[PDB]
């Protein structure tokens, strides 16, 4: 406060989020007979389908993912309109049409995305779309006929759009009625994912005698950590 | 080997042997966990690679050895001091010592690797001998072949009369005196956190049997109590007690030396399994050695060069693989500096008897003859 | 000399 | 280098790998904290950074105007006490080098380690180091041949990219030494001990006395029952007055056992032998000579060999010939019961001639 | 606590440089009492008129720019540039010419080109946004237009005492400054 020179001034406003850590469970079946006369390493293909899928089903909880024993994406974060934005929410802007871009002037609803963030976010932030989105934003062409991005029809994909990276993470919405398809943000620090760094695996011919009963887990967690870090792109007004 | 295809075949072909189920978890708890097993590995990993080594092919004249060359810096990062004491400590950790070799030329490969023994597990294989090591980092295997003649990993192996394919560990042999030190040094950390001692109480029945005192009571009790009663300034005050008061003082009443004879105890025997004099790490107790002469000379004989001699007899024989002539890497047992006791009463036996000649004393000294 | 330039004292 | 590609993609390609979250608040309450930490670190610190360095593989014992003054600040043995009292606190040296120069950098700075992390990368070394002060990060490069940072490390076993660091393996140690300290420091300012109490029951079960009563008994408990001066007084209690003398049965000792096997399991995993700092105890060495010399081969010429060794490989990525840096072992003040005996050993050995017992010395032959 | 208030004190004064009032705090250089360019004065600030009422001009926009260029003096634009805060420098982004192609950083995957008009850009998030009479865009020489007293020194005080329950650290920067050369400051009104 602006401290006038005889105002004796008085004391000012002095300024945790928790990470569940959940768990991630993969019990595969396998008969013994078989893990004996097959050729394949099935001890070990069976370890590569779940890392596989592991880094692919925590995958879409950190986007879709509701709080409840799975770590809560983003996309779950009581969505609020930018200019309204409050701390425990995201804020999202506008494209215009209720289904796609606007129909008059696409590729302004990503400007204005761009500039919702501050220039301290957007130090380090990245677009995060899934695939048939970066086709749509692909298929953005002038008046002419020409593509905004990607200029020639040639040589696709320019891995930048209004100079920052673009993550194509097949995990978030297409584009709907009121869809969150691009996401915008610096989640460096606008996302926080709490893990344990193994995949631990472990045989037991136990359990069930005539199977082998692999056993594989993780844990992984994570929500938001700056809700000022992470602008969304809803499709409705 | 006429005996490997019914050993081979009980355990699994083909498929991996993980090995003990708890040594990744008393790396945490025994070596980052407690001082005395943290310092048992770490006098004996940085012993051993204080000692050097002899390369020997019947002349022994290799001191500009490809070898020796190999040794002085294995790989980028890594000295010959800090690779040894990173290959010790995975022997004495989980019972296994690894070396990964990186070959673009067929003969002496170019880096030595410690690849460590939490994430590496064998493959039994045909014929009772490891086909495979699987690397297992993430939940990704790497799968090294040795069905071949380099053989690209030497498996160093402590005494493991139980298992046919790994070794023993001795901090997995003290893991009961593990947990004593590290809960009896807990108790101690956690009584002096969380405990109540009073130094007395100030009891107040009342008229009644039972009687809280007002709240003008209370701000009078405390000022009195605060000011004139505690701190230092204050140790003695005659304390007039009225009626219905009363200073019942309280006590605390084993104040030394919880669990304290049961954790040094636990403390020694945790040096007993690794090998260590426990003058030479600094454990309290009775002198079994005498004057640091003794027991510096027992370390480098009962737990370093027992130890050291058959990591360089497993580089003798690994190594000399890449290279037609086999090689003999042995430990010197000559300007080790803790045993010069011994090197003494050497030179004063042979140097004071007079009876042969110099030049058949400088052989059995082991000098060159003139 | 309490005060700086608002006093004039 | 083979296993590279794969344990760099699971800990995480082109990231920084922050490790450790308590390195800090390990050094304010265990080197700031308590003194058996704070001079176990500052004795091994001044006196690796005592011991010379000499310069081998040049083919004769010679960048040693290098080390002597690294910078404008930090004296040469101001460098490695503050290189060794990172390795001590926090298990990892790091090493700024400027070079405007394309060969033999002008100054060395000891990063401190707490406010830094490694990147891993693609594959096997790091790729970069970030030195992350506020908010602000620097991001060096490791994509070269002469390698801005050297990286001691400690022994880890689990981790790959950082070091143990002693004061974590005694860390229960060193909260059981601050607190059974802070257990007397408290008791003695939070404790009331009465030398008695006179009770005053009255007529009834209960009865205070009257204000001229209370200022009378002040009087002739201040006056002539309290102090040096009054050690005896008889005292005369009245009908109803009593004197309940109490006492202070736990007065000595309060976890001193207790105290002093945590400072001495303190003094256990720096290496440092008790009788060199001070602690009171059993007398496992003798006289101090042997003390000395078991402090300067168990725990400063090991960890100054690593050290020096690590120098010896960064600093000949700058100059082309590589060059060799190594503790001299010698002429150093603690060696002398090593090396009077090995002098008396070789020096009696009469059949062995004069040129043939100066080499076995170290000595040119003349 | 030592890095949340040198950051907040770098953003309280950051305000004042702009919309500050002269009462116990610096006097930005929008309240100078902004007269029309052309009829400049000397105890004014000389602005420039878009066209339209609320935003850019609809039939042309990209011209109020170039003319709040060529409005300060070839002297003063040797070292000049613009101030605006960041949902107006994505107002000026989103300018396109007839066919569609962003007037501004041509491609989608180009960025802040930073050089508006061969001149520096400077991301005030102070200024106030696109509105009805708002100055959204400020262009001049601050170098010689505004002038920043200071003293280097933050005087933090930590205070021990009066609150022991608390620590109640204490800290007062002493800043301020308006504008000393009314002709190196041009504002862009987005009125008629």
């Amino acid at each position: 406060g602006w401290a006038s020179e005889t105002a004796a001034l008085s004391e000012t406003a002095t300024p945790r989020i928790t990470i569940p850590l959940h768990e991630l469970a993969a019990m595969p079946k396998a008969s013994q007979r078989l893990l004996d006369d097959s050729a394949f390493d099935i001890e070990t293909w069976l370890a590569n389908r779940i890392a596989d899928k592991f880094a692919r089903a925590e995958a879409a909880a950190f986007i879709s993912g509701d709080g409840v024993d799975k770590p809560t994406g983003f996309l779950t974060k009581t969505k609020v309109a930018n200019g309204a934005w409050a701390w425990g929410s995201l804020g999202y802007v506008a494209t215009g049409a209720a289904g796609d871009f606007a129909a008059v002037n696409a590729s302004d609803a990503v400007v204005d995305l761009v500039y919702a963030l501050g220039a301290e976010y957007r130090a380090n932030a990245s677009f995060v779309m899934n695939s048939k989105t970066a086709g749509a934003v692909r298929k953005m062409k002038d008046a002419d006929g020409r593509f905004l991005w990607a200029d020639s029809l040639a040589a696709g994909e320019p891995a930048r759009l209004m100079g920052y990276p673009v993550l194509i993470a097949e995990d978030m919405p297409d584009i709907a009625a009121n869809a969150y398809a691009i996401a915008f943000g610096d989640f460096g620090n606008g996302y926080t994912i709490a893990e344990r760094p193994d995949l631990r695996v472990l045989r037991d011919p136990f359990s069930a005698k005539p199977h082998v009963l692999f056993y594989a887990s993780k844990r992984v967690g994570g929500d938001v950590s700056d809700f000022a870090a992470i602008k969304l792109l809803k499709f409705a007004a | 080997s006429v005996t490997g295809r019914i050993v081979a075949m009980a355990s699994g072909a083909g498929r991996p042997v993980w090995g003990p189920r708890d040594t990744v978890s008393l790396m945490r708890t025994g070596f980052a966990g407690n001082p005395v097993g943290f310092r048992s590995v770490k006098l004996i990993a940085e012993a051993t690679a204080a000692v050097p080594l002899i390369c020997q092919d019947a002349e022994r004249r290799y001191e500009i050895h490809p070898v020796l060359d190999l040794l002085r810096r294995p790989n980028a990062g890594q000295g010959r001091a800090e690779l040894f004491e990173a290959l010790i400590g995975q022997i004495l950790l989980s019972g296994n010592g690894y070396l990964e070799a990186v070959c673009p030329e067929p003969g002496v490969p170019r880096e030595l690797h410690v690849l460590r023994s939490d994430r590496m597990a064998v493959v039994p294989g045909a014929d009772g001998w490891p086909v495979g090591y699987d690397y297992t980092v993430g939940g990704r295997k790497h799968r090294f072949d040795m069905t071949g003649h380099p053989d690209p990993i030497c498996h160093i192996k402590s005494f493991h009369p139980t298992d046919d394919h790994y070794g023993l560990s001795p901090m997995q042999a003290a893991a009961v005196a593990l947990d004593v030190h590290n809960a009896a040094s807990a108790w101690s950390k956690a009584l002096l956190d969380n405990a109540a001692r009073p130094s007395g109480a100030i009891i107040y029945k009342g008229a009644d049997g039972q009687g809280v005192l007002a709240p003008e009571q209370y701000e009078r009790l405390i000022f009195e109590m605060e000011t004139h009663h505690q701190g230092a300034r204050n140790a003695g005050r005659p304390m007039l007690l009225e009626g219905g008061l009363d200073w019942k003082p309280m006590g605390f009443s084993p104040s030394d030396m919880e669990f304290h004879e049961t954790k040094a105890a636990a403390a020694r025997e945790i040096a007993l399994a690794f090998g260590v004099p426990p003058m030479l790490i600094g454990i309290p107790g009775d002198a079994t050695y005498a004057n640091y002469a003794e027991a510096n000379r027992a370390f480098y004989r009962l737990t370093v060069l027992p130890l050291l001699t058959r990591v360089s007899a497993a580089l003798a024989w690994w190594l000399s693989g890449y290279l037609g002539a086999q090689i003999e890497l042995k430990p010197d047992l000559d300007q080790v500096p803790a045993l010069a006791v011994e090197r003494d009463q050497l030179w004063a036996r042979i140097g004071a008897a007079g009876f042969l000649s110099n030049s058949e004393k400088r052989v059995l000294l082991g000098l060159p003859p003139t | 000399a309490l005060n700086s330039a608002v006093a004039a004292e």
